[PDB]
RNA sequence: AGACCUGAGUGUGGCAGGACUACCCGCCGAACUUAAGCAUAUUACUCAGCGGAGGAAAAGAAAACAACCGUGAUUCUCUCAGUGAGCGGCGAGCGAAGAGGGAACGAACUCGUUGCCGAAUCGGGUCUUACAAGGCCUUGAGUUGUGGCACAAAUAUCAU
RNA sequence: CCAAAGAAGGUGUUAGCCCAUUGAGCCAUAAACCUGAGCGCCUCAUGAACUGUAUUAAGCGAGUAGCACUGUUUGGGAAUGCAGUGUCAAGUUGGCAGGUAUUUGUCUGCCAAAGUUAAAUACAGAGUAGGAAGACCGAUAGCGAACAAGUAGCGUGAGCGA
RNA sequence: UACACGAGUUGUUCGGAAACUGAGCACAACGUUAUAUCGUUUUGUUAGGAAAGUGAAGGUGUG
RNA sequence: GAUGCAUCCAAGUGGUGUAUAUCGCAAACUGAUUUCUGCCCAGUGCUCUGAAUGUCAACGUGACGAGAUUCACCGACGCGC
RNA sequence: AAAUGAAAUACCACCACUCGGAAGUUGCUUCACUUAUCGAAUGAAGAGACCAAUGGGUUUAGCGUAGUCUGGCUAU
RNA sequence: CUGUAAACUGAACCAACGGGAUUGCCUCGUGCAGUUCCGGGUCUUGUUUCGAGACAUCUGCCAGAUGGGGAGUUUGGCU
RNA sequence: AUUACCAAUCUUUGAACGCAAACGGCGCAUGGGAGAAGCUUGUCAUCCCCGUGCAUGCCAUAUUCUCAGUGUCGA
């Protein structure tokens, strides 16, 4: 898949963010990561402890604030246009499972981000791997760091939307069978 | 109405098949009285020949 | 009818080469790194006689380039090669009578036996007794040598193949007449099981296309088509020129 | 939703993008064994609709099937009797590759209850179906009523009898009306039904 | 110098094979015979052959029939019907279906999609009289989706 | 004598009475299977009157359906089903079925390409468990076998077989 | 050599195996097959990750 | 001349000659020496050749009809010669 | 709508043309690839790379030609 | 310039280091004791090595020829 | 005690599964139990019994039980 003529739709995933803001993008996803089955079960427990002592009609609780980290939950965050910007993984085994993700984004004008490893979108969240993280509404503690992240990333994916969809990858020959093609223009 | 959007965003990255590509090759340079002879032999029936030959000329005014 | 003796032979049941008193397959030393970027010396220690072959097989030992052993190679013996000759088979090898220096590096008009068609198959062509090839042309722009096979049919092979220098041993075997059916018995008992040859015209018209009749005659022309099915492709197969010249 | 987009990529299966994915993935498939255990299915959209949940006790295999018509097995290519049966190469096997695929996996892995299978790739030589299999004795499968049914013992080799959808294809089921008047419930149940010589007591 | 991915290795916990085969399900599959010959056909979608389950199997909840004043899963039965159907060297021969009277039948359901949820799931523990339609600890699977709920421009969905 | 004379057998010969039977019930038996639960609690969920109010997106299974070929199958005949290869959709402005092909229309039914599902139906093969019968055969018959019968014996063997 | 009854076969070293290879066979794997009970298989297997024989630090009675 | 030839197999990275390599393999015929082995290539066979020699296969191309279909054509290697 | 021979015009849908040039598909085709495929060898036992248009993008640094989310930037 | 090339002329044999670094030691000059690289040439987008190569063979299809190799069947009546 | 019924025992094999097989053969673990020479009245040397485990394939799984990969990435 380096030799062949990679179509301009699958090429999209081999032009990922650089390590410059990729760690920053993993910084947000990490601190807005979901609750780890232990702060989840003791969160909805204070939804009874301070409700059983409550008089009535007051148990109201929700997820404090996190990033949409599933896949069909992310997709709805895009279709709803409620995901402020989405992060996408470089590689997933059935590649078609996220192939269309960076294309319904500029359909709904969400800033998307193809990032270098799904194994690094898992460590931040908590799973092993993650196909795509969506970072929806955030608290004013961190509107500064992402408002730039959206800018640092659409400068790489939305600003490039025209050249992306016309971009045939691959055709990268060997160092053995293309230094040979260097030693013959040396014979010229 | 909303599923149709899903079939035009998935029809955007994916592009056209070697039929719809080779059909609009005929339909781009006359050959329309036979573009449906192509998209009938290839595409099975003849009622779905028009609904696609009519859909590639409706894809040509939208270059 | 029944299947014919020729057709009834690629089953290879009884009609299968014997090879129990044979040595291993006789072939050049494996084309490793050493026979490409240099040579390696090897001593000829034993010249045996594989039952069913007129050419002497010379047991050549080399050193194993990588382990510490002495790997032992069985090669067909070019004529003149004796026990203890210190054979060289590499790139920079000399061209004495028995060495295996590469084919595009041997001088032209030379005499080479045990040549190999593909670069590495360890010797195929010019390998029966007394047989040999003459190098005719090198094409250094193409990198392929045209050597003349011991059948007149001169072909082109790559200039990196290997080839011994000389004539295969046991030359002149085919000229001593057999004089008796018993010396043909012991020839094929080391070879496969095809002797005696019953003439298909002396067979019954169930076992062969020629057999039958009140007289022993081939009923229809012996020259059969190239395309003819097996069991019919008997006689003169696709004979393009027929009969005494 | 998430399904709508994967389902529509695969419907546009002949485009240059999907046919690139298949041209590289039909290439590793040609260097793997016939039957291959997968961790995840290649087509989660098409697997999860065919009754595949990503719980424990669910396993997915690629099975490779050689393409082209079956050749009648007659010694020497010689067939005897009426020339009805004279052909040797043009018979078609009356059982589609997907059923054969599903039945390869059954003979091999007797501890699994094959459930379904789906098309994953085909080159001009082979054809890979991912067969969705179930471990009928993983406690998860045991205590889950959506797929308890397959633990029952009438489903031991439903693949071997044409009870899977691919089998239900070549059994002429999947047409119900006047289109299967002799197919129902089977070729022989109808055959026994139409060719029994019934004898009422009082005639 | 680690995660993930793809694979291994044995440790545990299991399973499969074998028998039986009357019936049943899949594939395969003849020929003798009949046609006063015979090659289509018939025998026969049969025998043998391979495979696989059950106490029944299979089928089964309409991409069904009808053309009516409409019927309403499958199966079975009588019947339609040896057919004014039809297939057929239009020969020998072959040959169904709807409807109808019945048997049976409290027979219907659940995934995927969709929308709303998003780990409420699963498994290892543990605690309880074994309570695993529950408790409470668990990265151990799982977010590449386990599980929950709703069924239509028409309803009422949805929370205390 | 008989609610018992056929569950018609045994007994030295032809038995209602000599024997065994058989009966309408009872000590009821474990109430370890379940009959409606009469239940019994320990726990567990899930049923209603509802205050306000939303779902809206409808979409509902693709190398699938279809088509072409050629192979089979069928009463299915310008394809009944299937298979293989080539081809390969559509999206409820829909798809399939409406037994003569094609195009153009209408109408009617239905919503394939995922899944489970009792009963009625087939089978005396495991007689497994239990049996009941007969215008049947009556020892060359009836199973090959009324008996130490798939035995003795035969065959290199598959098998054959008194 | 029939029938009946009763007896009768003694192993560190003999033969065999444990323990060789030959013609050859073919379990596995792998492939193929609707299907295998098919084929490959020591002149060395397998798209192919196919194994304690040794050497060791540490553990252990006890001044 | 080995991506060979002969050949097996139901099929397969299967098998046989072949552990071989034209002093070989496969396939025929005649039948030891010696002695010669004549003429006939019309035929039917093998065999090459195919520029042009004459003609064809689906496929591909075109035009026709609303469309099933019609009428072609590419005459292409082959097959004639 | 007057007004021409062997030919009738301004609110212009468009079939009205020997040629000129590239684009774009397509066959024909050789040129070079190699990565599929193929064959062989091998216990997969030493493959190519000084070296800079060689491409990789070269986290870069600029030059035009640019396109822009309209201070991020990239594309050529 | 620009490339791996330190080897027998009728039977010899070649297989488990030199140095520098790191830690203490009889220490730091000298060293006794674990250890690391060097070399016997650093990285490879990277095929095991070649060779052919979008041609093949042959993967699958159809098609046309050929096809007693094989199969099935037939091979009238009169007299 | 006999008969009838309803928890065991259940040899060698055989799907047969440690390997083999015209071998009542051969191992590898793992206990325990004989027998003894040495040796300290008992204690385990080979030798020899008894029993379990050990086939392949597949599934699940392992408090972070070990690993491979010029697959992906990062410190
Ligand atoms: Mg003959
Ligand atoms: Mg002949
Ligand atoms: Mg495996
Ligand atoms: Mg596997
Ligand atoms: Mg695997
Ligand atoms: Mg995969
Ligand atoms: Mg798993
Ligand atoms: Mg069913
Ligand atoms: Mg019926
Ligand atoms: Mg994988
Ligand atoms: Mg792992
Ligand atoms: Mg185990
Ligand atoms: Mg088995
Ligand atoms: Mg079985
Ligand atoms: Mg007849
Ligand atoms: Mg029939
Ligand atoms: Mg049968
Ligand atoms: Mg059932
Ligand atoms: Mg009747
Ligand atoms: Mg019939
Ligand atoms: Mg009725
Ligand atoms: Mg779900
Ligand atoms: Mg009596
Ligand atoms: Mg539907
Ligand atoms: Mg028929
Ligand atoms: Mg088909
Ligand atoms: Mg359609
Ligand atoms: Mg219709
Ligand atoms: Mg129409
Ligand atoms: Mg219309
Ligand atoms: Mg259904
Ligand atoms: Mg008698
Ligand atoms: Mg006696
Ligand atoms: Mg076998
Ligand atoms: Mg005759
Ligand atoms: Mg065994
Ligand atoms: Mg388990
Ligand atoms: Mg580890
Ligand atoms: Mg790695």
């Amino acid at each position: 898949q380096r030799r062949l003529k990679v179509p301009p739709a699958l090429n999209q995933f081999t032009k990922v963010l650089d390590r410059a803001s990729r760690n920053e993008a993993l910084k947000l996803i990490k601190k807005y990561a979901p609750e780890t089955r232990k702060a989840r079960r003791e969160r909805l427990h204070k939804a009874a402890e301070e409700k059983k002592k409550d008089p009535k009609k007051t148990v109201s609780t929700r997820a404090p604030l996190a990033v949409v980290t599933g896949l069909q939950e992310v997709t709805r965050a895009i279709e709803k246009k409620q995901a402020r910007m989405v992060v996408i993984a470089n590689n997933v085994d059935p590649v078609e499972l996220v192939l269309w993700m960076p294309n319904l984004c500029r359909a709904n004008k969400i800033p998307y981000a193809i990032v270098k490893d799904m194994a690094r979108l898992g460590d931040a969240i908590g799973r092993k791997t993650a196909t795509c993280v969506a970072i929806t509404d955030v608290n004013a503690e961190d509107e500064a760091t992402l408002k730039n992240l959206i800018r640092s990333v659409n400068a790489r994916f939305l600003s490039r939307s025209d050249v992306i969809r016309r971009q045939w990858g691959g055709l990268q020959l060997s160092l053995r069978s293309r230094a040979e093609l260097r030693k013959k223009h040396a014979r010229n | 109405k909303h599923l149709r959007a899903v079939k035009a965003i998935i029809a955007d990255l994916v592009g056209l098949s070697p039929l719809e590509k080779r059909v609009q090759e005929f339909l781009r340079v006359g050959k329309e009285k036979r573009a449906l002879k192509y998209c009938k032999k290839r595409l099975g029936d003849f009622t779905a020949a028009k609904k696609k030959r009519s859909k590639m000329e409706e894809a040509l005014r939208h270059t | 009818g029944k299947t014919v003796l020729s057709c009834r032979k690629g089953n290879g049941s009884v009609y299968q080469v014997h090879g129990h008193k044979r040595l291993g397959p006789a072939k050049l030393r494996i084309l490793d790194y050493a026979e490409r970027h240099g040579y390696m010396r090897g001593v000829v220690k034993s010249i045996e006689h594989e039952a069913g072959r007129g050419a002497a097989l010379a047991r050549v030992e080399f050193r194993h380039p990588y382990k510490f052993r002495r790997v032992k190679e069985l090669m067909v013996a070019p004529e003149g090669m004796f026990t203890g000759q210190s054979v060289f088979c590499g790139q920079k090898a000399p061209l004495a009578i028995g060495n295996v220096l590469p084919l595009g590096q041997i001088t032209e008009g030379c005499i080479v036996c045990n040549v190999e068609a593909k670069p590495g198959d360890r010797g195929t062509l010019a390998r029966a007794s007394g047989d040999y090839c003459i190098i005719i042309s090198h094409n250094h722009e193409t990198g392929r040598t045209r050597l003349k096979l011991p059948s007149g049919q001169k072909k082109s092979v790559p200039s990196t193949s290997r080839a011994m220098i000389g004539i295969i041993s046991g030359g002149g075997r085919i000229e001593k007449p057999v004089l008796k059916a018993g010396n043909s018995f012991y020839r094929f008992r080391g070879k496969r099981n095809c002797w005696p040859k019953v003439r298909g015209v002396a067979r019954n018209p169930v076992e062969h296309p020629h057999g039958g009749g009140n007289h022993q005659h081939i009923g229809h022309p012996s020259t059969v088509s190239r395309h003819s099915p097996p069991g019919q492709k008997v006689g003169l197969i696709a004979a393009r020129r027929t009969g005494r010249i | 939703g998430a399904f709508m987009y994967l389902n529509e990529l695969w419907k546009k299966k002949s485009s240059d993008v999907m046919r690139f994915i298949q041209r590289i993935r039909s290439w590793e498939f040609r260097h793997q064994h016939t039957v291959v255990r997968l961790r995840r299915p290649t087509r989660p959209e098409k697997a999860r609709m065919l009754g595949y949940k990503t719980k424990q006790g669910f396993c997915v295999f690629r099975v490779r099937v050689r393409r082209g018509g079956r050749k009648r097995p007659v010694h020497k290519g010689i067939t005897y009797g009426k020339p009805k049966t004279s052909g040797v190469l043009g018979m078609k096997l009356n059982k589609n590759n997907q059923a054969v695929a599903e039945q390869r996996l059954g003979k091999r892995f007797g501890n699994l209850r094959v459930l379904n299978s789906y098309w994953v790739n085909m080159d001009s030589t082979f054809k890979w179906y991912e067969v969705i299999a179930v471990d009928p004795m993983c406690k998860t499968i045991r205590r889950d009523p959506r797929i308890n049914w397959i633990v029952n013992s009438v489903h031991k080799h439903r693949e071997q009898r044409g009870l899977t959808s691919a089998g239900r294809k070549h059994r002429g089921l999947r047409h119900k009306g006047h289109k299967a008047s002799k197919l129902r419930p089977s070729y022989r149940a109808a055959w026994r039904r139409n060719n029994r010589i019934v004898f009422l007591r009082k005639r």
